[PDB]
DNA sequence: CATGACGGCGAATACCC
RNA sequence: CGGAGAGGUA
DNA sequence: GGGTATTCGCCGTGTACCTCTCCT
């Protein structure tokens, strides 16, 4: 009850609380709106990296 | 960790929905298949396709229903997921952390003991033997009538006579605390000298009733034992009863009496016009009484009466005025249980639930806590009698 | 335990005012201006 | 017009109940206060009021709708007397409402409880005097006539 | 610590987390829930030697 | 008239009101809907052949194949009640449906069959009702609780203001179907036309009409009246009929025959209108800037060009007013538009509508429906198609219809099931004119808005989810498999349905463990109605006005019986007379009153249609010839009550118990309590325990009887006849002559129910009320039941009484008991508890059940048998083993004792997986089981036979008398001698033919009884063995249990007074219970006080009957003294006749009066305080109900009268024992250390949120801090802690709670680091 | 799938310059 | 021995 | 380019205790 796992990642994943709790944490530090990083990370939309 | 997330057995064999290894197990399926479509290659379109369910998978283990649907298992129940662990009122910190199931605790439905003292209660004596149970264990090996855990364990268990002894050597002086839910306030917890009685249910004194908002319609009531001397002398010098007597929101008297006490000294120091023995005059209360018990006298003829009081001078010393008072018998017979330092005027009345508050309010304000404990329970147990007399 | 034209005085004493302009009346009694 | 007549059974109903008429030492009649037990039990203080006892041997009175509006007839009975059918229908619209007042506002003032806990659980007195020369007067409360 | 026990326990931890807050364990709430002496009543001179030692 | 059994003892009654309408079966709701559900319907409106109907033919995508139902039949339960109880299985009957595969011609002109395959198949099993309502799932009894839900139809509602802005008020319609989407329509702050299907985002109205294939001049002409502008030619003069131009203000000189009426800055009021009757103008010039404000409502073009000039829908400016003149066009068409009851909220609509076409408006309500879907023609078509237009996906039930019908004022109650474009053109004009000032909005609380479904109903709707998901399956496999000779069967598969009615009737909300304390509480729970439930409210969120008393609850809803806390106004009770019509709305009974005569014609009304009447009340004193003897009676007329003249009046209430439920109609002097406490005495009366002898009320209200024969806990005589044979468990009625059919020995046998426990753990025993050779009629009681007598409910005990204080013992609602109270049993009850040891397989061995125990001695293990299980009637206590059982490691597994649940063994019962030795005990119980079968299949075979015997002997006497033959030819030689036939023995052929039945029947069955004992019954898989012991308890009454009235007077026993010390009276007869009078004035239930006086004149009738019972008085002298007792009463309506009785009857009568004479006193029609002072008198005991009373302590008199009667008081479940609970040490939780909760587990006491503030307000800072952690999940502070206290050391060592470190690890677990700090 | 809860508040959306 | 549903007591 | 009014999604909604069934 005290040790701790990891699981390895495949792909990079956004954590759900620093997405939507408003206000964004991603929207707000990238400026961006949240709707358009939904659409990005929810697989509808490209971002210019 | 595994042991934070356990699996409980049903009906021997089989296993319920731990409800929260089902997102783990979403996650490492997703992640393994987005893994391997990775490997082998495929139609992006696909892997896209597993790298956004994977992404959903994530985002319902850390905080299902926040974004989209929430997942739902064998049942139409929405899944429990991480952030569920610690919010909300189900959540660890309002039901683990900030309050949380203890032990040496019972509780019992509560009857009324109108001969208990304001800092006593009624305690089951089979809710104290399993209560300070340790307690009779240490004190069997401190006379050596147990060698062992077992077999103080097994004495309890047979409830021997020498086993009573110890529990009413163990709580002699050991408050209890006792508890009404809801706690609106913290009269709602106080502390009393447990009294071991041989029924099941607990005797609440009926003073602290309206601390407690408890009456003895189906009310119950839970009992702690504080454990360590810190503890007991915090019960004993911050929540016991006796300290309890003011209401910390204004700072009125709590202990008032109420029902049965207010009607017996109302009926006592009522008057008559021409009730029987009236017109007499008598040597002191102690006449009184002696002519109300022989039924020479009415309780509410009007008497002249030889009375006593006693006055707080500037320097603080009672001094003593001597005369007669035009009073009533039960208002002479009354004034017995009254403390000294107090005005023959203030029982001089037909006294109501006002007067007797404001009876109370005086003598602590005049002479202090303890005359008022003492005063307090005579005007319970006075109000009783004479209510069960009229 | 919880829920859910004219002026006359009552009682004899002195009548005090205070945040007031006192001026020129037709009838002599005054109109508060403040 | 009922509300008038409620008081004025009021009234009748008090004074003869809080009075009781007793012979001298000079076989006189002299009036007193009642020995009545009900009366009793309320002048005391120890139970009931006179609202109560209005609703014992005076009238009922006035009762309200749903929607809270006053109904036009009142429950002119008494719980002595006993009511009829229609009269105990329109009592159960407001001790249904009172009923359900208790049970729903209980969590609106748990909720509020909890609130000032936790804005004034850090808050303990931590010194004896801080010296400031600051503070508020005080004041009777006066609205009106009344202090 | 008190503010995610009160209410918003998500939107509260994620402020604190990006933060990255320090929680003195100074009200009575935080001293609960770490199961310490509160800093009042018989416990209150505890905590100020706790203080002065520091 | 009285008959025999009746006689017995005669409750008076002091009824004034004559009674005209029985009180209905209490049960009829329960067994009705359930009868619906699976009879037989031909027409197929209702129950499972409309559920077939609804699904059936399925047919394949092709079409090629389908199934055609024919019929369906229910068949014989393989377990009765009992025995499904005993095996813990349901109760329930298989579904055989009749079906029919028809496979069609391939290349065949039109739907030829080329074959068709006729088959049964089973659909799974249907839980069948009880005869007593009930439902036996899993072995356990469950009642199916009605529902109140909004009725499907059309519903208008609005916010009064509180959205927006101020005032504002937004009106809406809600089609709200039985089966499919909710269509809603709404008015936003802006005056605009929103439609909202299934509570998405709402779209403009527009496009619905869109959807419907209407083009914006259709939607015009639909929702607008044309205005003519006709032009000449100039000036543009305009055509009107002159009620269009009332209300707005003069925009020109309006001229009258070529002279102008009003000028401009005149509004036009009534008697300019008026004026226009004799002035028919029609053409009125207007100036050519007032078209400015106008819209024009058509399509044009210019003749030749091809180039549009305007569209519908379009403000008419001066430069297309002019330029449209300029093209010759002679008239224009316009919007007619008002700014108060004719606004343009569908043009406005129209210019917020952003599409222009039915495609356009089709992708728009597809892409609503599938958010980021990409929308198809084809697609967007069927969506909409199937969302309102089709049956398979949309259906408004025949009371859907018929409300969607009566809300638009439709005259056709019938109509189909789906919406059609008139249906949602009308919601949306009545939705308008609504908004325009013209209709009121509906009453969502009104019980005409709120309809009941029952068990029947909600059956029917799950096996009609069960099927289609059926249909999925079978559709599919019709269509896409090559079938060829296949059968029905292989397609249907029962799964889905069987699930479907195993998950309703075991787990939905309205499937609940029946509440089996007494027989009113059963009758109760089978009568509520719950407006929780699928579809209906949830009671977190239900606001006030769903909860309160609504005014058409009258007679249908009783306004009292509801529970308190978050449930009350959202759990409700039948009324007395209520019931639900066709289609189930609840109606309730009138008399109807016509020429001002109060007939005995009973019509029911439901809400919607009372309020059309003017309604007297019961309370209405009437004549011999029915007339109102008063001229103006208080009714009820629309909700509002005032007084009428008679011939006003159309209806009057049938009772005045009409308005209240069961509960609340078993409260004598209901009327004189107030409704709160009259709410909780109903409630509690369902709590009442029953008794160890049950004792009939002094003062009832008479709905005592029907209760008990209603509840179905009594044994009711099916036939009339004689008791042949009677004794504790059975009773054998030899059936009356007139009451027997052709060929049948007429006996009836009832077997009583004896020493079961109910679902609350209390005793259910049945004994007989009837002796050997006593006469019974039909309907009569044989065996009262559990808190009956002699047919009466009898909850509890009469006491005797005195309101007084006494030494603070009854300070705040206690009760202070005397020992003789204690000493008689009176209220001692049986309790009877199951415990069950289950012996499984483990991993390493099977679980043993043996008598070698490990580690205890031989004395602990005398009760044991050699099997290990515990002998019967082996008296037990807390800690001794029940059944010894072992588990290997061997562990000491053995069921034992919970503590001080001391009790008798009354019952072992012993199940065996197949496969299994069973063990001796098992041995010799199924030996016992075998030989009480066989004495079932033989000794009713005797009783059967000796009544055959009787019968045969009374018809050979008759025209075929052989008296010689009787004793020298035996039986048998009867039945099959060789003799020619004649009168004498062809009658006899058809009567012993029944006979060789019985040989044919008892013996043949005798065999299946065997086998179904010798069966291994299934069990849980791995469970090797299950032993079922029953324990038996005796509760005494004690300090802390809880004691109740009837009129919501609740306490708890303080103190068991003795007898010397409790107050007695002149008599020397001490009272059995004090009770405070303080609780009576500010609670103002004075109805307790009135039923005290009452049940003191009670006992008094008794204690002369009593009296001149022990005197042995002549038969005449009881007869005049009862009935100058009976007679007594201002005009009662019950007449009894003691001439009619015989002496026999008299002496009996007296017997069971002596202990005090029954009295009824109905809830609004009861006795009156003159009448009680008369019986008061009749007795010998003062009017005032109050005698001197002395203190048993000291002898001394009490200087008051003190109130002294019977109170009829309860004895509640809510007993100290089960409540009492402490714990020092124990288990603790898995993810937290903390102790376990509950008494059940051991468990400790939560220190909740408030406890920790209180503790932190009095600064107690090391009791908060040994709360939080050494008697919590501190693990070794809570270690250290103990073995301190052990030692004497009462000091604590507090470390860090583990749930803390439970709470770090799951913040971590979130991806987000949180640690302590260095120090 | 459920379609009977609602008030308060902050971020985002739209309208109006 | 965890969750869900139902009911109940204060 | 800027301010303000409206819309939409999230947050919260009393404590303690007792009984039953059902749940990969
Ligand atoms: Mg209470």
């Amino acid at each position: 009850r005290e040790r701790m796992g990891h699981i390895e990642l495949a792909s990079p994943t956004a954590h759900i609380w620093f997405l939507k709790s408003l206000p964004s944490r991603i929207g707000l530090l990238l400026d961006m709106p949240l709707r358009d990083i939904e659409r990005v990370l929810y697989f509808e939309s490209y971002v210019v990296i | 960790p595994p042991d934070l997330r356990p699996l409980v057995p049903l009906d021997g064999g089989r296993f319920a929905t731990s409800d929260l290894n089902d997102l783990y197990r979403r996650v490492i399926n997703r992640n393994n298949r987005l893994k391997r479509l990775l490997d082998l290659a495929a139609p992006d379109i696909i892997v896209r396709n597993e790298k956004r369910m994977l992404q959903e998978a994530v985002d319902a283990l850390l905080d299902n229903g926040r974004r989209g649907r929430a997942i739902t298992g064998s049942n139409k129940r929405p899944l429990k997921s991480l952030a569920d662990m610690i919010k909300g009122k189900q959540g660890r910190f309002r039901q683990n952390l900030l309050g949380k199931r203890v032990d040496y605790s019972g509780r019992s439905v509560i009857t009324v003991g109108p001969y208990l003292r304001l800092h006593q209660c009624g305690l089951p004596k089979k809710m104290a033997l399993e209560l300070f149970k340790p307690f009779i264990y240490g004190k069997l090996e401190l006379r050596g009538l147990a060698t062992t855990i077992k077999a103080a364990k097994k004495m309890v268990e047979r409830e021997e006579a020498v086993v009573w002894d110890i529990l009413d050597e163990v709580i002699r002086e050991h408050p209890v605390l006792l508890n009404r839910a809801p706690t609106l306030h913290r009269l709602g917890i106080q502390a009393f000298e447990p009294v071991l009685i041989e029924g099941k249910a607990i005797q609440l004194h009926p003073l602290v009733c309206a601390a407690y908002n408890a009456d003895f319609d189906g009310d119950q009531m839970a009992v702690h034992v504080p454990l360590t001397l810190e503890a007991q002398l915090e019960a004993r010098a911050l929540m016991m009863s006796t300290n309890n007597i003011l209401s910390p929101a204004n700072g009125e008297p709590i202990i008032v009496p109420s029902q049965d006490v207010v009607l017996g000294l109302y009926y006592m120091t009522r008057d008559c016009v021409n009730a029987k023995g009236e017109g007499m005059v008598l040597t002191g209360p102690k006449e009184a009484e002696r002519l109300y018990r022989s039924g020479l006298a009415s309780l509410h003829a009007r008497v002249k009466v030889r009375i006593t009081e006693y006055e707080k001078d500037a320097n603080g010393e009672l001094v003593a005025k001597t005369s007669l008072k035009d009073t009533t018998v039960g208002r002479a017979i009354l004034w017995m249980i009254v403390p000294k330092g107090l005005p023959y005027s203030i029982v001089n009345q037909a006294l109501g639930k006002k007067a007797i508050s404001k009876m109370l309010n005086t003598c602590y304000r005049i002479l202090g806590l303890k005359p008022t404990v003492i005063f307090a329970d005579q005007i319970m147990y006075t109000g009783f009698a004479y209510a069960a007399r009229s | 335990q919880l829920t859910m034209s004219s002026i006359q005085v009552k009682n004899k004493g002195s009548i005090k005012l205070s945040n007031v302009k006192s001026v020129v009346n037709s009838s002599g009694k005054l109109v508060i201006t403040s | 017009i009922w509300a008038a007549a409620n008081d004025r059974v009021s009234k009748a109903m008090m004074d003869n109940l809080q009075t009781e008429t007793v012979i001298n030492r000079d076989g006189q009649e002299e009036k007193q206060v009642s020995f009545n037990s009900i009366y009793m039990m309320a002048d005391s203080g120890a139970r009931g009021s006179a609202a109560q006892i209005r609703q014992l041997a005076g009238m009922r009175g006035l009762m309200a709708k749903p929607d809270g509006s006053i109904i036009e007839t009142p429950i002119t009975a008494n719980f002595r007397e006993g009511l009829n059918v229609l009269q105990y229908f329109i009592s159960t619209h407001g001790a249904r409402k009172g009923l359900a007042d208790t049970a729903l506002k209980t969590a609106n003032s748990g909720y509020l409880t909890r609130r000032l806990v936790d804005v004034a659980q850090d808050l303990v007195v931590t010194e004896d005097d801080c010296g400031t020369h600051e503070g508020i007067m005080m004041t009777p409360v006066i609205e009106g006539g009344d202090v | 610590i008190s503010a995610a026990s009160f209410q918003e326990t998500t939107r509260v931890l994620t402020e604190a987390a990006v933060a990255g807050k320090r929680d003195e364990l100074r009200g009575l709430k935080e001293n609960v829930i770490v199961g310490r002496l509160i800093p009042a009543g018989t416990g209150y001179a505890y905590h100020q030697d706790r203080m002065r030692r520091r | 008239v009285y008959s025999y059994t009746e006689k017995k003892r005669i409750r008076k009654d002091f009824g004034k009101r004559p009674q005209v309408l029985d009180v209905p079966y209490l049960l009829s709701i329960q067994l009705d809907s359930f009868q619906k559900f699976i009879e037989q319907d031909p027409e197929g409106q209702y129950g499972l052949e409309a559920a077939f109907r609804s699904v059936f033919p399925i047919q394949s995508y092709s079409g090629n194949s389908e199934l055609q139902y024919v019929s369906y039949r229910l068949g014989e339960p393989v377990f009765d009640v009992q025995e499904c109880q005993i095996r813990g299985v349901t109760y329930s009957a298989p579904l055989r449906v009749k079906l029919r595969l028809v496979i069609y011609e391939r290349e065949a002109p039109e739907g030829t069959v080329k074959d068709i395959k006729e088959q049964e198949v089973y659909m799974g099993e249907i839980p069948l009702m009880t005869d007593n309502g009930t439902f036996v799932i899993n072995g356990t009894e469950r009642v199916i609780v009605s529902q109140l839900h909004r009725s499907p139809g059309v519903f208008f509602d609005s916010d009064k203001g509180k959205t927006h802005s101020s005032g504002k008020v937004l009106y809406n319609a809600r089609i709200i179907p039985y089966r499919g989407s909710w269509l809603d329509f709404e008015f936003d702050p802006k005056d605009n036309l929103f439609v909202r299907i299934d509570r998405r985002r709402k779209l403009p109205a527009t496009i619905i009409l869109r959807a419907l294939n209407y083009t914006t001049e259709q939607i015009l002409d639909l929702f607008f009246e044309k205005v003519i502008f006709e032009i000449r030619d100039n000036k543009l003069q305009m055509e009107l009929v002159p009620e269009r131009l009332r209300g707005e203000t003069a925009s020109f000189d309006i001229e009258a025959n070529g002279k102008v009426y009003v000028e401009k800055g005149r509004r036009i009021t009534a008697r300019h209108i008026r004026q226009l009757e004799k002035d028919d103008v029609k053409l009125i010039e207007v100036p050519v800037e007032y078209i400015a404000g106008k819209v024009v409502a058509k399509d044009y073009i210019d003749e030749s060009t091809g180039e549009l000039i305007c569209a519908a829908n379009m403000e008419l400016s001066l430069d297309l007013l002019a330029k449209l003149s300029q093209s010759g066009h002679k008239r224009i068409e316009t919007l007619f538009t008002n700014d108060l009851d004719h606004g343009p909220y569908i043009s406005e609509t129209l210019r917020v509508d952003p599409t222009n076409d039915r495609l356009s408006a089709l992708v728009e309500i597809y892409r609503m429906m599938r958010p980021g879907e990409p929308p198809t023609r084809e697609a967007a078509e069927s969506l909409f198609e199937n969302l309102f237009f089709s049956e398979d996906r949309y259906d408004l039930s025949a009371v859907g219809r018929m409300k969607f019908n009566r809300s638009l004022l439709r005259e056709e109650i019938e109509g189909s099931g789906i919406l059609s474009k008139d249906d949602i053109i009308d919601v949306m004009k009545k939705l308008i004119d609504i908004r325009n000032g013209k209709g009121e909005v509906d009453d969502i609380d009104h019980l005409g808005n709120r309809r009941i479904r029952s068990v029947g109903e909600m059956a029917e709707n799950q096996f009609r989810v069960g099927l289609v998901r059926v249909e999925r399956a079978v559709k599919e496999r019709l269509s896409l498999g090559d079938l060829d000779t296949l059968m029905p069967q292989d397609m249907i598969n029962a799964k889905p349905i069987s699930a479907a009615v195993k998950e309703f009737f075991g787990s939905s909300q309205l499937s609940q463990f029946m509440d089996q304390n007494n027989p009113l509480s059963e009758i109760t729970h089978k009568r509520r109605i719950s407006a929780l439930g699928p579809g209906g409210l949830t009671r977190e969120r239900a606001g006030f006005e769903v909860r309160d008393v609504h005014p058409t609850h009258y007679g249908r809803v009783c306004p009292i019986e509801t529970p308190e806390g978050p449930n009350i106004g959202l759990i409700n009770s039948l009324s007395v007379y209520a019931q639900t019509n066709e289609y189930g709305f609840l109606e309730t009974p009138y008399r109807k009153v016509t020429d001002g005569v109060v007939t005995d014609e009973i019509h029911y009304l439901s809400a919607i249609e009372e309020g059309n009447y003017v309604i007297a009340q019961a309370n209405s004193n009437l004549d011999e010839e029915g007339h109102f003897v008063e001229d103006l009676v208080t009714c009820r007329s629309k909700g509002e009550s005032s007084l009428f003249s008679r011939d006003q009046v159309d209806y009057m209430d049938v009772s005045t118990q009409q308005v209240v439920s069961v509960g609340a109609s078993l409260i004598p002097f209901l009327e004189h309590d107030d409704a709160n406490r009259a709410l909780m005495g109903a409630n509690m009366q369902r709590q009442a325990v029953p008794t160890l002898r049950a004792d009939k009320p002094l003062v009832g209200t008479g709905m005592e009887r029907a209760v008990a024969v209603d509840s179905g806990v009594t044994a009711v005589a099916k036939r009339g006849g004689v008791v042949q044979y009677v004794d504790a468990s059975r009773i054998v009625i030899k059936v009356n002559e007139d009451e027997m059919y052709p060929g049948e020995a007429g006996i009836d046998i009832y077997n009583l129910t004896k020493y079961t426990r109910s679902n609350q753990n209390t005793c259910i025993n049945q004994m007989p009320c009837v002796s050997l050779g006593e006469p019974v009629e039909r309907g009569d009681v044989l065996a009262d039941g559990p808190s009956t007598d002699l047919g009466e409910l009898a909850l509890g005990q009469n006491m005797r009484v005195a309101f007084m204080p006494w030494n603070g013992y009854n300070f705040e609602d206690s009760i202070l008991v005397s020992e003789r109270v204690v000493q008689e049993d009176r209220f001692t009850t049986i309790h009877i508890q199951e415990l069950a040891c289950v012996s499984r397989d483990t991993k390493l061995g099977p679980e043993e059940i043996t008598a070698d125990i490990p580690n205890v001695g031989e004395a602990a293990l005398s009760k044991l048998d050699e099997s290990g299980i515990v002998y019967i009637g082996a008296e037990v206590t807390g800690g001794d083993i029940l059944v010894g059982k072992v588990t290997p490691k061997v562990k000491d597994s053995s069921l034992r004792v919970p503590n001080g649940v001391s009790g008798t063994v009354i019952d072992v019962q012993v199940f065996t997986r197949d496969g299994v030795e069973k063990d001796k005990r098992a041995l010799e119980i199924e030996e016992m089981q075998l030989k009480q079968a066989k004495k079932d299949l033989s000794e009713e075979l005797q009783i059967l036979e000796a009544g055959l015997f009787s019968r045969i002997r009374a018809v050979l006497v008759a025209g075929g008398v052989e008296a010689e033959k009787l004793d020298k030819l035996p039986r048998d030689r009867w039945l099959e001698l060789g003799l020619t036939d004649e009168e004498k023995q062809n009658q006899l052929e058809q009567l012993a033919e029944q006979y060789d039945e019985l040989k044919h029947e008892f013996e043949k069955k005798l065999e299946a009884k065997r086998r179904k004992i010798t069966q291994g019954d299934d069990l849980a898989p791995g469970v090797l063995k299950i032993v079922k012991v029953y324990l038996a308890v005796k509760r005494r009454i004690q300090p802390g249990d809880k004691m109740a009235g009837r009129h919501g007077n609740k306490g708890v026993i303080s103190k068991i007074n003795p007898i010397e010390d409790m107050p007695y009276d002149e008599n020397g007869t001490p009272v059995d219970i004090v009770l405070n009078p303080l609780g009576v004035p500010s609670r103002m239930n004075i109805g307790q006080i009135l039923e005290t006086h009452l049940g003191m004149a009670a006992k008094g009738i008794g204690d002369k009957i009593n009296a001149m019972l022990k005197q042995q008085q002549e038969v005449a002298k009881l007869r005049e003294f009862i009935q100058r007792a009976y007679d007594l009463g201002a005009d009662v309506r019950q007449k009894v006749d003691l001439s009619t009785f015989s002496d026999e009857e008299v002496m009996r009568l007296a017997e069971n009066l002596r202990k005090g004479m029954p009295i009824a006193t109905p809830v609004f029609d009861g006795a009156k305080e003159a009448e009680i002072k008369e019986l008061l008198k009749l007795g010998d005991l003062p009017t005032s109900g109050q005698i001197r009373l002395y203190d048993g302590r000291t002898g001394e008199q009490f200087e008051r009268p003190v109130t002294v009667g019977y109170m009829y008081m309860l004895k509640l479940n809510h007993l100290v024992d089960d409540k009492m609970h402490a714990r020092s040490t124990g288990s603790y939780s898995l993810v937290t250390q903390q102790p376990l909760g509950g008494k059940a587990q051991f468990g400790g006491q939560r220190f909740g949120e408030m406890e920790v503030w209180a503790l932190e307000a009095y600064g107690a800072a090391y009791t908060l801090q040994e709360m939080l952690t050494v008697k919590s999940d501190d693990v070794n502070g809570r270690t250290k802690m103990y073995k301190n206290i052990v030692d004497g050391n009462h000091q604590m060592e507090p470390g860090m709670p583990e749930s803390f470190n439970v709470l770090l690890k799951e913040i971590r677990s979130l991806g987000i680091n949180i640690e302590l700090e260095d120090e």
